[PDB]
């Protein structure tokens, strides 16, 4: 029943959302992971987007107790949304220099993996060949 | 840093309770007697700590004896005190021995079908 | 029990002591007159109108199809010695005895063979005639096979025998069809090309055109050009050396006919060279709008080559596909999904207006509106999408406006041609889509908010009353890639009529409607968008 | 032991969006090309300040949630779904990728109430009643900036002028 | 050197002016396309750009 | 053996990363219908053969330091 | 407070639960809306092992099943379900 | 229980059925090679593939057989095996009920690309196309045990045994199941004089390869 009224409260949890405090976070990450598998593929995508835009700013926490809300919350984006916007939002820092960055990222990216294993596939872009090997996968790039 | 141990297991507790030095002066391949104390570690232990004993003695059994083997494997197990967990780890134990040693367990075949009989 | 009126209006209904449920149809404007016939045992009803039709129960389906033949007078069944079981129709002054051994199906096949594998049309709306391409790697040439089969000939008159000297000859002169031996393994590299000009009415081959053993083909189109005359011109792509894994092409040309013999042939006017594999063409305002690499180019008519009249190298990966908007170019790229780019005639300027944003693998598109393009996928999706509805065409990492997807969903096989028309005239034009399988398909956009929640209820339920018999989920095998978004799926929402007489009772008394009144609302869809 | 910020800038074939702190990392040609990707999202702002995002701005002087009128304008039978399901107001925010940085949130027709307050009576049916900027408009000539633009008396006819309308663009 | 965003993060003379020149107006956006093939001869070359079958069809 | 092959961790090589990004994308390959029948097509090969290529790519694809 | 699982294939074996650790998921650990019913392995029932709930660990009075929010996610795809970790090994209290 | 290496990468895996009705061993086809291999006191048989004689393509290719098939006789087991060109070869098999001695093959027939074959009983194999129309072909001769020369793995060589390739002798094609995949383009149009715009579908697959006009009716 979320997707026929899932606009006029987004913004009610996006203001929670912000940097406010360290338990009203948690709460407005449960709500988006319970919504989002409730509206899973029902065509409400967009409040979806609007939510993940301040979701994804708060996987930099360090609270032990305040990951796993918006852990949570990112293996539920991955699976009511595709890995073709969940994986493009987190492929920027996926070779980070920081060594305290990429420990998110590549947990992220393991949680958005092991879901989705061959859906993410038809989603990665063309790491272009180095003179050194072969990494382009030109083997689907025909016109056939 | 293993746990606590037991009156139940006396029969060959002597190993971190006593100077049983089977190194220092003992029969040949005493230390096989102190395994039997591992299998207290594999029964009275952690997890890991009592898996570590099995995936040690398999690669052991070979070198270890048949005769003294059987016959500290089989009173263990012949007792009444075999729980139903610690049945299941004996039973483990003897497959796993039996696996390495193959044609060994022919002169022993008088003791376990004395003993896996009833 | 159908009545036909003295038009094609014809209304049937279920059978009761009383009057029970009938719904319309026309098959029409001519005198729908009913006959009855013996087909697969039971009977069936002919109706004779404007397109003779046959309706008749199958595979617990009302299949109500036309009869592949001309109009008639009257009517009957025939069952006789000459005829066991057929149909005997009295048209003006004749009486034609037919029979068909068509049990059930929607689409009847009339097959053509050809050389390679086809990649193309063409419609030449002076003749009507197709103009289609043939390519395939690892192929021998027409001339080539002739060249290879001489020279292994001569190779094998090296030997000693000379005895078996006849027996060479023999065999350099015997011919083995290719569908009887498949084809040689023809080099990693060596490509095979030809073009075709063939009129549907009939087999006929109108003319052929072939190619080097390295010249290749990948697109065609015939448009005219506002520079030039009247006269159709027809441009064919071609690549040269473009081998594949690892991708290493050598160059591509476009080869300009003039369409010659009333469609009946084609004079080589202009072989335009380029530095890279041309993978599409299209009028743009009256100019051949070719994607080569990653660059479109609008050309004109070239006395000796096609001219850049206008360039624009923003491309993001490979211009594999172009549209015809009245003003816009709804690009579509091989690497992500399409742009839609303005072509300012006044600047004279082709500026990549708006981009998406899903890496869709375009493999198919068409502009199903003024602005919202649908398309296909390299994995088997399908998604139309359409830019903002306030979006100025003269403003612009990503272009400065950009569009998201409207409706997108997994297929099941590459919608190598999603084009919107209708399939049957009397309902909406539909977009029908082919498929890499065989598999034909529709999708049909609704109507009604009604009928748009009874079907999503309907498949909700539906969803778990019938379990996929693969063992995975009903979204996971319908949102494999992208997670599906108005587009209801209509290969389950049909499957219960094929289910327990408990089930289907229990998902008609929780949609609310009864058993019969449900099949009758699942069909009303696929009778008025469809045959 | 590694490339400068600018050789490994320069051998890059996009340095628009390089980073000084991208270039000491193990890969960075990777994270060059990884961060040239089409549509995709960087990294939030909060990858190196160390004040939490919240920490700093933390006197927030703003209402904390304010109603929406899409809902707010037995409780209600035939205006309480009339009112929030149907004169429903749509959220127009971020589209794709507008990651929240540590604020992201502080960082010829005139209308009927000036020209009320500037004393200029309202548009009569069939007469001139110009405003006072149209004079020197009349007198010097049509404004260069802007040629397309029409005035009741000099281009545009009198009977035009409806309302608070005293001038329509009219593009070629 | 305009300022561009690209050379946001540089901090140098040489490099500044390698940064200009590369990334000055490449190959891409040319000066519109120029492909004019006057009528001069109507059956053979197209080479003329904007200006020369301008010069070419004026005299 | 199961416990998170398929992708690396914090350091992982980008070679390494193209490495199990060919070695899970042929199994979709191999294991997919369009996108095992659609490359039959280009390179005009029957499905055994292209099967067996794309099998025997996976002993170390992407340009291996063997 | 992060508790483990065996995670082993999962057998043939049906879930169970406590007369209080029954309407949780066994993974999920909520109560609303199960979806599907949870598995074990072979060393999840055998001898002691035969009747035993997977949250609570004791005796089962029902099947164990999971939340809707944890089978539409693929988390019932995993190994055992089975709630075991170093301190809820086989040698506990 | 068993680990052996193998000179080429076996693309398929054949079982050569044990117990009373012959003995069990691998039958493995690798790159123009057919090893059969019963685990135990049996040594391996290898025989090469007799590639067409005369032929066009690269030499440098092993054929390897893109699909396979058997049969369940009282003691004659068959193995249509269909190569990669189409010849759907009757590998035999002849030993001495304990050790592999031979593989008799012979060119029982040249059929399309076979993705699935399907030789079961009452005369009838199914030749799944990989590409186009499907065939069921009825055996009306023995198949096997003709005058055509039986290759086998006894008899040495140092080249192929190049046999010609032999029209449809050992078979017929009872029926043709008109598989319209896979399908390349299509277009939906009115082209002739029908009210209904048939669609004109170009499908196939190189030779196999045609266009198809499909019309909205019952033919």
């Amino acid at each position: 029943m979320g997707k026929d009224y899932i606009y006029a409260v987004t913004p009610l949890l996006e203001d929670a959302l912000m940097d406010r405090d360290l338990v009203h976070r948690q709460t407005a990450s449960a709500v988006v992971q319970h919504m989002s598998l409730g509206v899973y593929g029902f065509g409400c995508e967009d409040s979806l987007n609007h939510l993940l835009n301040y979701v994804w700013p708060n996987v930099f926490e360090t609270s032990p107790h305040v990951i796993q809300a918006v852990m949570g919350a990112l293996e539920g984006l991955r699976v009511a949304i595709g890995p073709c916007r969940m994986l493009q939002y987190c492929l920027q820092g996926l070779f980070h220099p920081a060594r305290k960055v990429r420990d998110v990222y590549w947990k992220i990216y393991n949680s958005i993996y092991i879901g989705s294993q061959d859906a993410l596939i038809a989603h990665y872009p063309r790491i272009y060949n180095d003179d050194k090997n072969t990494y382009i996968r030109y083997e689907l790039d025909y016109i056939l | 840093n293993l746990p606590f141990l037991k009156p139940d297991d006396i029969q060959y507790f002597d190993k971190l309770l006593v100077d049983v030095d089977e190194s220092t002066l003992s029969p040949e391949e005493q230390k096989e007697r102190k395994i039997m104390k591992l299998l207290l570690k594999i029964k009275n232990g952690t997890p890991p700590m009592r898996k570590a004993a099995l995936r040690q003695i398999t690669d052991k059994a070979r070198e270890f004896g048949a005769g003294p083997l059987f016959n500290q494997i089989l009173p263990l197990l012949m007792s009444p005190t075999l729980e139903d967990q610690e049945r299941h780890l004996l039973v483990k134990v003897i497959d796993r021995i039996l696996y390495k040693l193959d044609d060994l367990v022919r002169p022993y075949v008088h003791k376990i079908l004395v003993v896996i009989e009833p | 029990l159908n009545i036909g009126l003295q038009n094609g209006v014809l209304l049937r209904t279920v059978l009761d002591p009383v009057t029970g449920d009938l719904s319309d149809t026309r098959t029409g404007s001519r005198p729908v007159k009913l006959f009855r016939v013996r087909m697969q045992g039971q009977e069936a009803v002919l109706a004779m109108s404007s397109r003779s039709w046959l309706s008749y129960s199958y595979q617990s389906r009302f299949h109500l199809t036309p009869l592949s033949y001309e109009t008639l007078e009257f009517a009957s069944g025939f069952a006789s010695e000459q005829c066991p079981e057929g149909i005997v129709a009295i048209s003006t002054n004749t009486l034609r005895i037919l029979a068909l051994e068509k049990l059930g199906a929607v689409f009847n096949q009339v097959a053509f063979p050809l050389q390679y594998t086809p990649r193309k049309f063409v419609i030449h709306p002076e003749s009507n005639n197709l103009i289609i391409i043939e390519t395939d790697h690892n192929a021998y040439t027409e001339a080539t096979k002739a060249q290879r089969k001489q020279q292994m000939a001569e190779e094998m008159v090296e030997a000693a025998g000379e005895l078996a000297a006849e027996m060479a000859a023999a065999f350099l002169n015997e011919n083995l069809p290719e569908s009887i031996f498949g084809a040689p393994k023809a080099g990693n590299g060596q490509w095979a090309s030809v073009i075709r000009v063939m009129n549907p009415i009939q087999g006929n081959t109108l003319d052929l055109v072939q190619l080097e053993q390295n010249e290749a083909a990948f697109s065609v189109a015939v448009c005219r050009f506002s520079n030039t005359g009247e006269d159709w011109y027809v441009l064919v792509g071609v690549a040269k050396d473009l081998i594949l894994n690892p991708r290493s092409v050598a160059g591509g040309f476009v080869y300009t006919y003039k369409l010659v013999n009333n469609g009946e042939k084609l004079e080589f006017l202009h072989k335009t060279p380029v530095e890279e594999v041309p993978a599409a063409i299209a009028p743009f305002q009256g100019r051949v709008l070719i994607g080569v690499g990653k660059l479109l180019r609008v050309y004109d008519l070239g006395k000796k080559k096609l001219l850049r009249k206008c360039e624009n190298k923003h491309i993001a990966n490979y211009i594999s596909g172009i549209q015809t908007i009245g003003h816009r170019v709804i690009v579509s790229d091989v690497q992500e999904s399409f742009i839609w780019v303005r072509y300012k005639r006044n600047e004279n300027q082709l500026i990549i207006f708006a981009d998406d944003t899903y890496p869709r693998w375009v493999t198919t598109a068409s502009l199903l509106d003024y602005d919202t393009v649908a398309g296909a996928d390299k994995f088997g999706n399908i998604c139309v999408v359409r830019l903002p509805p306030n979006t100025n065409d003269e403003v612009d990492n990503g272009a400065s406006q950009k569009a998201e997807v409207i409706m997108n969903y997994h297929v099941g096989e590459t919608v190598l041609s999603l084009q919107k028309t209708t399939l049957i005239p009397g309902g909406s034009e539909s977009l029908v889509y082919t498929t890499l399988s065989g598999g034909i398909g529709i999708l049909v956009p609704f109507t009604s908010h009604e009928d748009h929640d009874f079907f999503q209820h309907v498949e909700m339920h539906l969803r778990s009353e019938h379990p996929p018999l693969c063992g995975r989920d009903h979204l996971s095998f319908r949102s494999y890639y992208f997670p599906v978004k108005n587009v209801i799926d209509g290969d389950l929402c049909e499957q219960f009529n094929s289910m327990e007489p408990n089930k289907q009772k229990n998902v008609s008394e929780e949609l609310d409607r009864t058993p019969p009144e449900v099949s009758k609302k699942l069909e009303d869809i696929r009778t008025r968008y469809a045959f | 032991n590694r490339f400068t910020v600018a050789e490994l800038k320069q051998l890059v074939a996009r340095p628009d969006v390089v980073e000084m702190h991208d270039v000491t990392a193990q890969d960075p040609k990777l994270l060059v090309h990884l961060k040239a990707t089409r549509n995709s999202v960087p990294v939030p702002r909060h990858w190196c300040f160390k004040r939490k995002y919240l920490q700093g701005k933390r006197g927030i002087e703003k209402p904390p949630f304010e109603l929406p009128d899409f809902i707010k304008r037995d409780i209600d039978y035939q205006k309480l779904h009339d009112a929030f399901f149907k004169w429903q107001t749509k959220p127009k925010l971020t589209i794709h990728g507008d990651l929240y940085y540590e604020g992201k949130e502080f960082e010829g027709d005139l209308s009927d109430e000036l020209r009320i307050s500037l004393g200029m009576p309202v548009g009569p049916n069939a007469h001139k009643v110009p405003p006072p900027w149209l004079i020197a408009m009349q007198r010097y000539g049509p404004p260069p900036s802007y040629p397309n633009l029409k005035i009741p008396g000099l281009n545009s006819p009198i009977p035009p002028l409806y309302g608070d309308v005293f001038g329509t663009n009219a593009a070629e | 050197i305009p300022n561009t965003a690209h050379f946001a993060n540089v901090t140098q003379i040489e490099d500044a002016v390698s940064l200009w020149a590369k990334l000055k107006l490449q190959k891409a956006s040319e000066r519109w396309q120029p492909d004019t093939e006057e009528e001069y001869e109507d059956s053979s070359g197209n080479v003329v750009n904007k200006k020369t079958y301008e010069d070419l069809k004026r005299q | 053996q199961s416990k998170y092959i398929g992708t690396g961790h914090a350091d992982t090589t980008k070679w390494e990363w193209l490495v199990n990004q060919h070695r899970d994308s042929y199994c979709s390959y191999m294991g997919h219908f369009d996108l095992l029948n659609y490359f039959a097509i280009a390179e005009n090969e029957s499905k055994a053969r292209v099967r067996f290529n794309l099998m025997e790519k996976m002993l170390q694809p992407c340009g291996p330091p063997a | 407070p992060d508790l483990i699982f065996c995670r082993k294939q999962a057998g043939v074996a049906i879930g169970r639960l406590c007369e209080k650790c029954d309407g949780k998921c066994v993974i999920c650990d909520s109560y609303v809306r199960p979806c599907t019913l949870v598995r074990i392995c072979d060393e999840c029932n055998y001898g002691s092992y035969q009747g035993r709930c997977v949250i609570c660990g004791g005796p089962g009075v029902s099947d164990a099943y999971y939340c809707k929010e944890c089978t539409i996610q693929e988390k019932d795809r995993d190994g055992c379900p089975k709630i075991v970790n170093l301190g809820s090994s086989k040698t506990d209290l | 229980k068993y680990s052996e290496p193998l000179e080429e990468h076996g693309n398929f895996l054949i079982t050569v059925p044990g117990g009373s009705d012959g003995p069990s061993g691998v039958l493995i086809c690798s790159e123009n090679y057919i090893t059969y291999k019963n685990f135990g006191d049996q040594p391996d048989i290898r025989c090469p593939i007799p590639r067409r004689r005369n032929d066009l393509d690269d030499p440098e290719r092993g054929m390897i057989f893109v699909c396979s098939a058997t049969h369940k006789t009282k003691s004659m087991f068959f193995f249509l095996a269909q190569t990669e060109q189409g010849d759907i070869f009757k590998i035999t098999l002849e030993t001495d009920e304990d050790m592999v001695t031979e593989i008799r093959l012979k060119y029982f027939d040249t059929v399309p690309v076979a993705a699935a074959m399907c030789v079961l009983k009452t005369g009838f194999l199914f030749v799944a196309s990989e590409f186009g129309n499907h065939y069921l072909y009825q055996i009306a001769h023995l198949g096997d045990d003709d005058e055509e020369p039986e290759f086998s793995s006894a008899m040495p060589l140092e080249d192929t045994f190049f046999f010609q390739p032999r029209p449809l002798k050992n078979l017929v094609l009872v029926d043709e199941l008109d598989s319209l995949s896979p399908i390349l383009f299509c277009q939906i149009a009115d082209l002739a004089n029908e009210d209904t715009p048939q669609l004109y579908v170009a499908c196939g697959r190189g030779p196999r390869s045609s266009l198809r006009v499909l019309r909205h009716g019952l033919e």
